[PDB]
């Protein structure tokens, strides 16, 4: 799922005239055209700020991850952040970023990836230690088998089908965690919905940039 | 008082090795805010770390009924 | 109930207190109708413009000029105040948009978290929803989520099912917990030790399959009856 | 229209991740279990 584009701001006077100051005495009584067009790219660029805030800063605590990374089988390796690498993200994301590649300037976003890499980090951390309470107040700390036996109570089924063939879904889940990364490795056009999103902001500065022409 | 920053060049502020939470957002994990104005990175809030372990589970014992707003 | 009533008491009146005290808090609404108001002084600003032609009043043109040329003027003139309207009619139509999608969520929390109970994580408050009450407001509605949020969590350790007689029995509802010596079963939001007897605890197979089971006795009601 | 996409993986992480989500075909085809975000270039992918 995209989040946000490509944040754009625009000098009116300098794409319009460039360096003519006749062009631009000419320019100021056509009114607060360039005063609109700066106000809505502006208003754009702060609301892809607030998206990005609101889609990820959605816990105000930074749990970590307990050294011992056992969970009665179950293999997290594959999305946890791995310590080794300087960028601090797991192989999943690091594949993800490795698969996406004058008048008017681009704006860095006030997030940069690594704090979103933070962020993920500390909802993964969150979501296997402590379930699913950390979202509804204080954390509360709980055995990753017994999570699962509730999450499984949740669909209508007892936690004796877990509890008696848990070797069997962890080794399921791990299977299609490998399948997963494969995947991902193999299609190119899976990140799509995201790529088409930059194939288009670019071009259409592209064409923009044509009209002065 | 010069600072180098991705978005670019600031002049006005110091730096600051404290962190606090973003009040005026400048870019690239930098914000900036009067307190002086000081510039620093951003804090993305306090860290805590929960003692996990496979034999041991945390049950509440009491409530609070809170009332928030939405607009 | 009590505790319960003077919680939800003190609560509201935090929150008037808060309103009252904050004027940012209605920041939202405000905007609104200060974008309105922006756009149509935007508008007025437009009629102070020449547009390149050599006045900006339709009266002066005609006393000055004679028709030949006095058309191609205010030609110059009408197409750039068509350009300036179209262009605010299209801001406001984006704007419109945006309200309309803003209001079809607020009528789908309005149905749900009002009227009803929603089990949905955080689309009607922080923590577990109890209940909500509507308010009006200029151009919007305020929602007070009344919501239960748990608190004062204690230790204790925990076994996933009992193996008693060779039995596993596992609980029905709750949990299992034990306070250092003696085993209890106990909902999972709140603490309330239980005797584990076979009426809240199941059983299913043996303890020879589960991993982490431990060792304890169950009590049985029907014994004590069938003793007389 | 990024920003109505934008709501809705915030209420796909809201529901999916903080919680277990009864709602059919919301959280993944199938029943649902739980979910785990990953961060990507301008975007988010959730792993159901
Ligand atoms: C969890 O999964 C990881 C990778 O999916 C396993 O790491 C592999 O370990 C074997 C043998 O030690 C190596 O041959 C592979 O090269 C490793 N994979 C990678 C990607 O480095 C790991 O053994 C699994 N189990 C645990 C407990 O971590
Ligand atoms: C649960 O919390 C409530 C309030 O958070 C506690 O009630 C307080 O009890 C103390 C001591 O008895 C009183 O001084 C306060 O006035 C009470 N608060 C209110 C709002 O009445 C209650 O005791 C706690 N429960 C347990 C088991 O500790
Ligand atoms: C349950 O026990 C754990 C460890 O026995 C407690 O975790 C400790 O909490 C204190 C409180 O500040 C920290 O100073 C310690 O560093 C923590 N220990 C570890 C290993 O992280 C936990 O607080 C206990 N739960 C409750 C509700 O008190
Ligand atoms: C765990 O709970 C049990 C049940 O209440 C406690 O056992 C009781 O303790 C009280 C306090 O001394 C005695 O008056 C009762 O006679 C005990 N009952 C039984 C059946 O033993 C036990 O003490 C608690 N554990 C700890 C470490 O205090
Ligand atoms: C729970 O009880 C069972 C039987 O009451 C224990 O199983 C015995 O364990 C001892 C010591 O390992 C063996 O010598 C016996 O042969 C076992 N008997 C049977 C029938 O299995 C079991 O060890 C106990 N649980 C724990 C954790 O000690
Ligand atoms: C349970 O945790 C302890 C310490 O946290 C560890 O020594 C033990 O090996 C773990 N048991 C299993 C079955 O993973």
């Amino acid at each position: 799922l995209p989040v946000s584009m490509t944040k754009t701001s625009v000098d009116c006077t300098m794409y319009i005239c460039g360096d003519s100051t006749e062009c631009s005495n000419l320019l100021l009584q056509y009114g607060s055209f360039c005063t609109q067009l700066k106000r809505a790219l502006t208003g754009i660029a702060v609301e892809q700020d607030k998206n990005t805030q609101e889609v990820f800063a959605q816990v105000k605590q930074i749990y970590k991850t307990p050294p011992i990374k056992y969970f009665g089988g179950f293999n997290f390796s594959q999305i946890l952040p791995d310590p080794s690498k300087p960028s601090k993200r797991s192989p999943i994301e690091d594949l993800l970023f490795n698969k996406v590649t004058k008048g008017l300037t681009v704006l860095p976003p006030l997030l940069t990836d690594e704090m979103i890499a933070q962020y993920t980090s500390a909802l993964l951390a969150g979501t296997i230690t402590s379930g699913w309470t950390f979202g509804a107040g204080p954390a509360l700390q709980i055995p990753f088998p017994m999570q699962m036996a509730y999450r499984f109570n949740g669909i209508g089924v007892t936690q004796n089908v877990l509890y008696e063939n848990q070797k069997l879904i962890a080794n399921q889940f791990n299977s299609a965690i490998g399948k997963i990364q494969d995947s991902l490795s193999s299609t190119p056009s899976a990140l799509g919905k995201l790529q088409d999103v930059v194939n288009h902001n670019a071009q259409a500065l592209n064409t923009l940039v044509k009209q002065l022409s | 008082n010069v600072f180098q920053t991705r978005a670019g060049c600031l002049i006005g502020a110091e730096y600051v090795n404290n962190s606090y939470e973003c009040d005026i957002p400048i870019g690239a994990g930098i914000c900036a805010s009067y307190q002086s104005i000081i510039a620093y990175t951003m804090s993305l809030g306090a860290e805590n770390s929960v003692a996990y372990s496979n034999n041991s589970i945390a049950i509440p014992t009491n409530f609070t009924i809170s009332v928030t707003t939405e607009i | 109930q009590k505790l319960i009533a003077n919680q939800f008491n003190s609560a509201i009146g935090k929150i008037q207190d808060s309103l009252s005290s904050t004027p940012s808090a209605l920041g939202k609404l405000q905007d609104v109708v200060n974008h309105n108001a922006q756009a149509l002084n935007t508008l007025v600003k437009q009629l102070s413009s020449k547009f390149g032609a050599i006045s900006s009043v339709l009266n002066d043109i005609f006393s000055r000029l004679d028709p030949p040329e006095a058309e191609v003027q205010i030609d110059r003139l009408i197409t750039g105040r068509l350009q300036s309207l179209q262009t605010y009619v299209t801001q406001q139509l984006i704007r419109a948009a945006e309200i309309r999608a803003s209001a079809n969520l607020a009528a789908t929390k309005m149905s749900e978290c009002v009227l009803g109970q929603s089990k949905r994580v955080d689309f009607c408050g922080k923590g577990y929803h109890l209940m909500s009450f509507p308010q009006s407001a200029p151009h919007g509605v305020v929602f007070l989520h009344v919501t239960y949020v748990p608190a004062q969590e204690k230790n204790f350790t925990t076994a996933p099912a009992i193996c008693h007689d060779g039995k596993a029995h596992f609980p029905r509802e709750g949990v299992f917990v034990s306070n250092g010596t003696h085993w209890f079963v106990t909902q999972r939001n709140f603490y309330e030790p239980q005797i584990i007897t076979t009426d809240n605890t199941f059983v299913s197979g043996n303890c020879d399959v589960v991993i982490g089971i431990v060792n304890n006795t169950v009590y049985d009601p029907l014994q004590p009856e069938l003793d007389s």
